[PDB]
């Protein structure tokens, strides 16, 4: 569910940054994080800070403009 | 994140929110109260597009939206979308956990009670604050004015107070609220921009009218004089550029939008005025207090940026207070921000660090704990 | 056949059939959409010669048939000659079999809906396609602009758009449809030709009229002065060699041929012209929207290929839209292909996969769902 | 040439001329408020074929017209034209010369004050009339109804009011106008037509459209189950034969007109609808008239002659006001003349001869008097 959450040709983080490559809309990171937020964030060990929902919380060292990952390390 | 305990000032009146630390001189972050909603369908695939703008981002689209102002005259209507404007307050705007810092709302007197209750609701069970207030706003714009004793105007977007204040110690009794202010000012110069010939009925197009309201209006020291003058000739007619396009010219309109808040009667609203308000606030209070209140009327909110309001606020008052009296109209430039400012003195003074509504104390007692510690 | 699962986009705007596969620069098929018809009879024993010829093979012997539009304004009028077309693009020049491949047509806004509807009942029932969409030809043409924002003329060979979308959010209200086009400009340009000598009548003959059109004509960016010019001298006569024999020389028909695109009342089609329908799909947007549809007013579709109908564009324009603002008529030279390009574009992202209108949802609530799932 | 000064009654509200004389029933002169101007050459020599054609004439030839309303949502475009409609409304169609009598011109409220002010100027310098008044078009409204206490919306061509009047006083600050009305049902209804598969483009073919509008709507008492009715089966679908030849067959555009008008979403227009303009209208008046405008609501202009709007007024306004209050629809049937009617009362009244806007005293103070005498 790592890999799926990286490699899905909907839902993936891979298919997002082709998407964002793809189309031109004047796209940044900060665009691109906001595309993360809304299609990512419903799975469990995705995890950001703009979102709420994967985490709710405000949690200490996790900045803006990032996003964690729960690998197996 | 935050390695302090500052406490935060957060400042929506009616129609603007300002929010920062405690002891600042500058709100932090300023942007307007709204939240945005597309009236209409989306078409392009992979946007982001999401059905909610809030402040400024908002107005960066208000083309394609239907704003909608979540609290009307002092009092919170849509309660979820407030919540909307509390969380792109703490979390977007000012970029801050509010589970770590106290915080110091700021409200209307003679306000619905559900309104102080249910905002004491939220700060507790949503946000989970450790510590909250409920500060009024005219006793915070008397705490920027640097007095201990004074009549407050402040006249925001949705509610006008003059509250007295002497010594310390409020007059309860003589306190006014009035809801004529300036968003019914942006409704009657809409309308009498209408009757001029240039038609605004979008609430973007509101909003574009309360941009013409902000840069080009003033007082109208004698509305009679100044009438026949606009009616004389054309040395007041301005043009102003609207964004895209055509330019508009206006007349006496530009003096008739505040001269409705001194005469309420051009609005159909039953009441006496501002400065007949503050002359009935003062002969409320007893003999000993009032030269008191005429050295020291402070006029410092919104809505009060009107070129020369203070000479037709004083002018008037002097007509109405007997003589032999020194009528200081105290208007500070520092005005629109004041409340906010007197937020950052009394949330950084040592005194009021026991007078916090905090966790564990609201749960003992619920949320009418606010109706017996706060005021 | 094909060992992939790549989304066909197949593009029949009203006058030229341009298909390929998704995530591709150029299309891959381009050939007319004509269909033929011997009009005589045959006479040599053994040669084949069958009673259809489509696409380029038609003109290949547009002597000896009778060329038919099947789809006229962008309203497909003969639905058994667009199956022969449909079925010669996928089965002959694209060479793929449609029971493996999404399909991703096109068509007009404000089209009759028995159009779209049995558009999409012959793309499931006869070529049984796994997944369908019905997409809008102006909105894919911004999409290859590479912008989100901007008001879209394309001009085709039956109709024209001037579709508004700002930010991600299209205009429903401010749409346009003008059914002048680049086949109402051949038929002016075949009857002033006959007015200055050369008669052309036969559909072949009509197709070399257009040709014409395409390789000689220019747009005559002030029309009274070129006008006079034209009148004056013959620096503007040129010869074109017809197919088999005789040159001709044009003058001022060279030029007055996309005249009437902007200007209809010498085709006597009573309209506003090009340059008006956009004033006026800008002016029935609201009014923080405008300086961003004069920023990026996109003109990349057919029958843009004239020289200088940009600088006729924004030169017009800019006389109608108030001052200090800036008409980028943005026309990118890859226009006649930038609605397959955005089909190219829309069907290879990833956001698109829950958009497909696909076959158990067809047959689930019949062939109604179009007017429910695609727009 | 007459032997009375009888008042002229001139109604042009936005988009058909009806006049008359004072103290009569019917208004003598209907007639549409259009110009006709023919958009291309003529060949028989020997015709008359005047360059204007003005009234229901043009519709006798509006196929060779470029119709145009020189009035537009209640505001006169071309002045030279409606001075067209003048002359002849005046000297042809009501065959009187206006020198001998006075004249009751209406218009909407929330006018741009230049369409007032240039009327008066053309109403006694061109043509020389003794007297003039400008008359609301929404009080008149109540005129013709018998009642003195009402809250009015009449919906006519371009405008739209719900004026709240109590006990012969009106109440200005309660006043409305949206600019959605008939002419912008008529676009929609082309737009949806167009969408079946009738293609109407011309503004004759527009005329056309307002036929079918006039003929055949009604309103759909419940929007949500009459769209599933007529999803449903083909109990809805009606023919109407168009002039020279093709039927049509309209089908949900029947009802989704009038919607329209109780939705504005449909035609994009940020707006509440009338039946939320009427109930702020009324939250707009004070606490002790409200069941006065409610057992009184009059609803007698134009486009209202749907039917069963009552039914959809009264129960969506039902589920608005709060409960025990009596919803009287007033919709007396002789409504689309009620405002000439109430004209003729008006008029007629003893009263009202020392309310003239007269000649000698229109000199006396310029073209600015009406905005002291009138209203
Ligand atoms: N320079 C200005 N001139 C005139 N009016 C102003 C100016 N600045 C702000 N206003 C008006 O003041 C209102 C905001 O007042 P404020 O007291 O800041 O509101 P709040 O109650 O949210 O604190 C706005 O509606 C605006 O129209
Ligand atoms: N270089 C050119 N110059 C002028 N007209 C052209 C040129 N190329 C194509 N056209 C015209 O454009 C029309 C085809 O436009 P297009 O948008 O490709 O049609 P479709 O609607 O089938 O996509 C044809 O009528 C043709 O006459
Ligand atoms: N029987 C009818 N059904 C529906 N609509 C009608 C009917 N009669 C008139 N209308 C509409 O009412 C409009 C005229 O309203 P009216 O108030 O008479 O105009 P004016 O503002 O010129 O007085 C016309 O646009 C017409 O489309
Ligand atoms: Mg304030
Ligand atoms: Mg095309
Ligand atoms: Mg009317």
């Amino acid at each position: 569910i790592i890999c799926d959450l990286i490699e899905n040709n909907t839902n993936g983080i891979l298919a997002m940054l082709d998407e964002e490559c793809l189309r031109p809309g004047t796209v940044t990171d900060e665009t691109f994080l906001e595309k993360l937020n809304q299609v990512c964030a419903t799975h469990q060990h995705f995890e950001s800070r703009m979102s709420k929902c994967s985490r709710f919380l405000n949690d200490t060292t996790l900045p803006h403009s990032c996003f964690r990952i729960q690998h197996y390390a | 994140d935050e390695d302090e305990t500052t406490a935060l000032v957060c400042d929506n009146g009616s129609g603007l929110v300002k929010a920062g630390f405690a002891g600042d001189d500058a709100p932090r972050a300023v942007f307007p109260s709204i939240v945005g909603r597309p009236r209409h369908q989306g078409v392009m695939v992979g946007m982001g597009q999401k059905d909610s703008y809030v402040g400024d981002e908002a107005q960066s689209k208000r083309g394609i939206l239907t704003l909608k102002y979540p609290i009307e005259h002092g009092i919170i209507t849509n309660w979820d979308d407030m919540e909307k404007i509390w969380h792109h307050t703490f979390y977007n705007e000012l970029r801050v956990a509010p589970e770590e810092h106290p915080t110091l709302l700021t409200e209307a007197p003679l306000n619905p009670k559900a309104n102080r209750e249910k905002m004491t609701q939220i700060m507790f069970e949503t946000f989970n604050v450790p510590a909250m207030y409920v500060a009024i706003q005219a006793v915070l714009s008397l705490y920027a004015s640097g007095r201990t004793t004074g009549i407050v105007l402040d006249s925001g977007d949705g509610v006008t107070h003059n509250v007295p204040i002497y010594e310390g110690y409020a007059l309860p009794h003589a306190i006014m609220r009035l809801d004529l202010a300036g968003r019914d000012l942006t409704d009657y110069l809409m309308k009498i921009l209408t009757e001029r010939g240039y038609s605004f009925v979008t609430t973007a197009e509101r909003e574009i009218v309360r941009d013409i309201k902000e840069k080009l209006c003033y007082v109208a020291l004698d509305f009679e004089n100044e009438m026949a003058t606009a009616a004389s000739s054309s040395s007041l007619e301005k043009s102003y550029e609207l964004p895209d396009g055509q330019v508009i010219t206006i007349g006496n309109e530009r003096f008739r939008c505040p001269e409705t808040l001194f005469q309420p009667s051009f609005i159909g609203m039953e009441s006496a005025g501002i400065h007949e308000t503050t002359y009935n606030s003062i002969m409320k209070c007893d003999i000993d207090i009032r030269k008191d209140l005429y050295a020291n009327n402070v006029m410092s909110g919104g809505t009060t940026m009107y070129p020369g309001i203070a000479d037709r606020m004083q002018k008037e008052i002097t007509a109405l207070a007997p003589s032999t009296m020194k009528i200081k109209i105290i208007a500070p430039p520092e005005r629109k921000y004041s409340v906010w400012i007197g937020g950052s003195i009394l949330a950084s003074l040592s005194t009021f660090q026991q007078m916090w509504i905090t966790k564990q104390e609201y749960d003992e007692a619920g949320p009418s704990i606010v109706h017996r510690k706060c005021f």
